[PDB]
RNA sequence: CGAUGUCGGCUCAUCACAUCCUGGGGCUGAAGUAGGUCCCAAGGGUAUGGCUGUUCGCCAUUUAAAGUGGUACGCGAGCUG
RNA sequence: AGCCAGGAUGUUGGCUUAGAAGCAGCCAUCAUUUAAAGAAAGCGUAAUAGCUCACUGGUCGAGUCGGCCUGCGCGGAAGA
């Protein structure tokens, strides 16, 4: 609703192009493609991205503010992107990447291997948290949960892989 | 920086018990607050508590600012009790007075944020009120 | 337990109360207890409700109650037929009276009431709403 | 998990949401917050 | 001071009662004294907001009736055993 | 606060303004606590207790209540330009308090433009009666 | 839940009203059959149960003043803690 | 807050220990009542004449 | 009622899932061997014995357990008695 | 409602307690600076301390909020 009712920005030079609901957008970061939800209707005028209802259609604005939402997020990711960083807490916990390939020593009989798309890449400035930049926000998120749910960590301590920003809430195991 | 004022009464030096590594949360030294609070309390009464605050940084060298004793010790030796009150609203424990409350009203008036003696006068009077040093 | 001191006889037909009740209005308290439904209060239901509220109240107002197991019902010990007889004395109840005001309270705010009046419901089978002295 | 017919909204910092037609209370506060209905 | 909309009830009844009430309309009565009885049928919701003022049992009302105003005042009252519905709102002339 | 309310503040910020003329300007945009008991403090050692801080400048209120006197504040109103009030005595030297407030520590969000009461240019004003 | 054991009638055979309350601690079970009607079976139960822990419960008494008893040829006559001279009864 | 029970008792002893036991009783609960501890008395089975206590248990 | 054979055991199992339990989702008063648990999951195990005129239960050693039942409280034109 | 911020002074109120200073519990539960402060509503420790919240200052801004009667939904609902 209010979300469908703010208008939506891009860049200059930034060859965006609507073919019906299918809506891409490239430039000097990336593309960024989807279609859209068949519940919207969407307009250029030569300066702005507009969203609505189409006739006829019950969650009209509702659909409409989700695309506006969706239109806004693919437009800064090819402005600049979205970056994320898995840290892990704990004794000796480590990883490293080749390329987009990843060891995991956790605490296995096989240390874990994992893998991320074209559109991640990670370096390791460090050994216990990896740096790994994109400009997918989805993409990248689910790259977070994926190793994140690798090894859900406990609630007692804090040990295990969680994120940048995170603060452990400490449940002490009573003695 | 670390705003935290834990002081005991001055005729005791070392205020290990009440606070001890309170007082040494950081890296500093134990003996140098002791000998500051001394130092600054060597021109006034001892057996009193004096509250000081202190930014402590990191060139081991403390800036610190002294405080008037007090007003809590200073009713208490006003009405001459040292204990409060046991449940003050069922009984009576001491006649205060008002000439006596606003002159401990003046004494501390340089210390307190207040211009207006009146005001934090009542607030004085409304704290006996409340503890049971009915006005 | 409220319970009478003496009955007008020791058993009684199990009865009818069908229809529109008369129970509609509160007499005696602020805040109190509908039921439009049809059921059956027992003893221990009562009881026990009046406890709840005092535990709510922490003994603060007063409970009122109307209705009363007045009416020692036979139902029949578990494992006898139709026959032998009527069946024996079991226990003591008072049947749902539509706009009835079952329990009462008062010298406690409207949320303290509709809370105890909602615990009713959670001691209770019975369908309720929650209702306050009429003006006149 | 809980299993129980009347669930109720837990705290000032919960959340009633529906998923797949029931009930379902989180609250990172506590970890037993997860409520469910069925 | 509340003006209300009400009409004359022709033929009375119970099975008009039940038809009335589902088409959302319930009866009162004007009397008083010594004048003629005449009976009104009300607008529910409009009489239910108007008289959950402290001041409908007390105050003097106005009644639009047939293209008049009335004044009356409250006497007694009947209600639905169990259901938020004014059985009965009474009238007496001011 | 409700209408009411607002509408015995504005009254007594008419009044206000009606009796005094002379202005300063400061805002909490980095103003800390410890700024604001410092300015109370000195207001409470210059002069009594009315003296205020409070912020009044919203995109309707403080343009809306200034028309009966000193209408020119309308390009004060908005933009976070608060008020503060010196009745007693003639070029009060409370003006240049908040410039230095200003200049110890702050955001220089006050901007010093002092309602022009002398009709006298943004710059401070260096000679007051004494 | 299980079948009352008689002789027997073909009613009984299949009837599990027969209701054992057994006590987990002390291991005491007490068996219930006097009614066909099996919630006052379970509640026979209970009050048996009730009953026969009430004698567990007494032969606790009797066994610990069994214990008391003997202090009675207990004393020792010498080393006395303290000593009481005269009627005056001076403490010592 | 210790929860104790104590026995006084004559033995196999004559009068003489009984009276000796009621005297004794009494010194007991003055001491303990002067130490500000309660106490209630549970048996206080008679000996086999006047002011002759057999046992007492506190 | 001019007849539709009962309890337990054996073979075959049957099927239920309503799970006892492993195999799989969570709380924990769940840190890790390790259990208290609220449950999905019936493909499958659902022991070996002592006592018992007898599913019931206690005991000993494994161990996931030795489920609650319809099968006319299985199955007797398959067995026993 | 998000967003930058205050959320104090008497006060470290007094007990009983092993320290209780806002948080183990009880009593008064108020006076001042009053845009704001509730002897505390949450987190915590050893006693603190500290971090919050209620409340109120600064922004996007036209809409926002809680009772009711009715139509149809949601879960309570696992067999041989
Ligand atoms: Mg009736
Ligand atoms: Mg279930
Ligand atoms: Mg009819
Ligand atoms: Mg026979
Ligand atoms: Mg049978
Ligand atoms: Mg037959
Ligand atoms: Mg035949
Ligand atoms: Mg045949
Ligand atoms: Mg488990
Ligand atoms: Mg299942
Ligand atoms: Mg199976
Ligand atoms: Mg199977
Ligand atoms: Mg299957
Ligand atoms: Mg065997
Ligand atoms: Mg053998
Ligand atoms: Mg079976
Ligand atoms: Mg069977
Ligand atoms: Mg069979
Ligand atoms: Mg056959
Ligand atoms: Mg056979
Ligand atoms: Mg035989
Ligand atoms: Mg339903
Ligand atoms: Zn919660």
């Amino acid at each position: 609703s209010r979300v469908a009712k703010a208008p939506v920005v891009v860049p200059a030079g930034v060859d965006v192009k609507i073919n019906g609901q299918v809506i891409t957008i490239k430039g000097k970061n990336g593309e960024l493609t989807r279609t859209l939800n068949d519940a919207v209707e969407v307009k250029h005028a030569d300066n702005t991205l507009t969203f609505g209802p189409r006739d006829g259609y019950a969650d009209g604005w509702a659909q409409a503010g989700t695309a506006r939402a969706l239109l806004n997020s693919m437009v800064i990711g090819v402005t600049e992107g979205f970056t994320k960083k898995l840290q892990l807490v704990g004794v000796g916990y480590r990883a490293a990447v080749k390329g987009n390939v990843i060891n995991l020593s956790l605490g296995f009989s096989h240390p874990v291997d994992h893998q991320l798309p074209a559109g991640i890449t990670a370096e390791c400035p460090t050994q216990t948290e990896i740096v790994l930049k994109g400009a997918d926000k989805q993409v990248i998120g689910q790259v977070a949960a994926d190793l994140r749910a690798y090894r859900r960590p406990e609630p007692y301590k804090g040990k295990g892989v969680r994120y940048a920003d995170e603060v452990v809430r400490t449940k002490e195991a009573k003695k | 920086q670390a705003y935290v004022k834990l002081q005991v009464a001055a005729g005791m030096a070392n205020p290990s018990p009440p606070v001890g590594p309170a007082l040494g949360q950081q890296g500093v030294n134990i003996m140098e607050f002791c000998k500051a609070f001394n130092a600054k309390t060597d021109s006034i009464e001892k057996g009193l508590p004096i509250p000081v605050v202190i930014t402590v940084y990191a060139d081991r060298s403390f800036t610190f600012v002294t405080k008037t004793p007090p007003a809590a010790v200073l009713l208490k030796k006003a009405a001459g009790i040292k204990s409060g009150s046991g449940k003050p609203n069922k009984d009576k424990v001491g006649k205060i007075s008002r000439a006596q409350l606003q002159e401990i009203a003046q004494t501390k008036a340089a210390d307190m944020t207040g211009a207006d003696i009146e005001a934090m006068t009542r607030s004085i009077e409304g704290t006996a009120r409340s503890m049971g040093l009915v006005v | 337990m409220l319970q009478p001191k003496r009955t007008k006889f020791r058993k009684m037909h199990k009865g009818r109360n069908r229809g529109l009740a008369q129970g509609t209005d509160v007499s005696f308290g602020s805040f109190g207890l509908k039921a439009v439904g049809r059921g059956r209060l027992t003893a221990r239901q009562i009881e026990a409700a009046r406890r709840a509220m005092t535990r709510a109240v922490k003994r603060q107002g007063k409970i009122w109650i109307r209705v009363f197991p007045d009416k020692p019902i036979t139902e029949k010990p578990l494992a006898v037929r139709m026959g032998k007889g009527k069946g024996n004395v079991e226990y003591w109840v008072a049947l749902i009276q539509p706009g009835k005001v079952l329990y009462e309270m008062d010298g406690v705010p409207e949320e303290l009431a509709r809370e105890a009046f909602k615990l009713a419901a959670a001691k209770l089978p019975i369908k309720t709403t929650f209702v306050t002295k009429t003006v006149m | 998990m809980k299993v129980r017919a009347s669930v109720k909204k837990l705290c000032r910092n919960c959340k009633i949401v529906k998923r797949d037609g029931v009930i379902r209370v989180i609250c990172s506060a506590e970890p037993k917050h997860k409520q469910r209905q069925g | 001071m509340f003006t209300i909309n009400a009409e004359v009830r022709k033929e009375q009844g119970k099975g008009a009662s039940r038809r009335l009430r589902a088409a959302n309309k319930f009866p009162a009565i004007i009397y008083g004294g010594k004048e003629a009885p005449l009976a009104i049928e009300l607008d529910h919701d409009k009489v239910m907001n108007m008289q959950a003022k402290a001041e409908f049992y007390s105050e003097v009302l106005t009644i639009v009736v047939d293209g008049k105003e009335i004044k009356v005042k409250a006497q007694d009252v009947q209600r639905h055993p169990y259901k938020p519905k004014l059985q009965h709102i009474d009238f007496v002339r001011a | 606060a409700l209408n009411l309310q607002d509408k015995q503040a504005i009254v007594a910020e008419v009044s206000e303004v009606a009796k005094g003329a002379l202005s300063a300007v400061v805002a909490d945009s980095r103003g800390v606590t410890v700024d604001k008991m410092t300015e109370l403090r000195k207001a409470g050692r210059e002069a009594g207790v009315y003296m205020r801080v409070v912020r009044n400048t919203l995109l309707r209120r403080a343009v809306e209540g200034t028309p009966f006197e000193c209408l020119k504040d309308a390009f004060v109103g908005p933009t976070l330009i608060a008020y503060s009030m010196e009745h007693p005595g003639a070029a009060a030297r409370l003006f240049k308090e908040f410039a230095k407030a200003n200049a110890k520590f702050e955001v220089k969000a006050a901007a010093f433009e002092g309602e022009l009461i002398p009709a006298s240019q943004i710059d401070r004003l260096a000679t007051l009666p004494t | 839940t299980t079948r009352s054991q008689g002789n027997g009638g073909q009613n009984v055979n299949k009837v599990n009203s027969a209701v054992r309350a057994t006590h987990l601690p002390t291991g005491i079970s007490v068996l219930a059959q006097d009614s066909r009607s099996q919630l006052d079976n379970k509640k026979l139960a209970l009050a048996r149960l009730k009953e026969k822990l009430a004698e567990m419960e007494l032969q606790q008494l009797a066994e610990q003043a069994q214990n008391h008893w003997n202090n009675h040829t207990q004393v020792q006559r010498g080393n006395p803690v303290r000593t009481f001279k005269g009627t005056d009864f001076k403490s010592t | 807050m210790e929860e104790k029970i104590i026995q006084i008792t004559a033995g196999r002893g004559p009068l003489e220990c009984q009276w000796v036991v009621a005297k004794v009783l009494k010194t007991f609960l003055q001491e303990a009542t002067q130490a500000g501890i309660s106490y209630t008395i549970l048996s206080r089975e008679e000996g086999d004449a006047n002011l002759t206590v057999k046992s007492v248990t506190l």
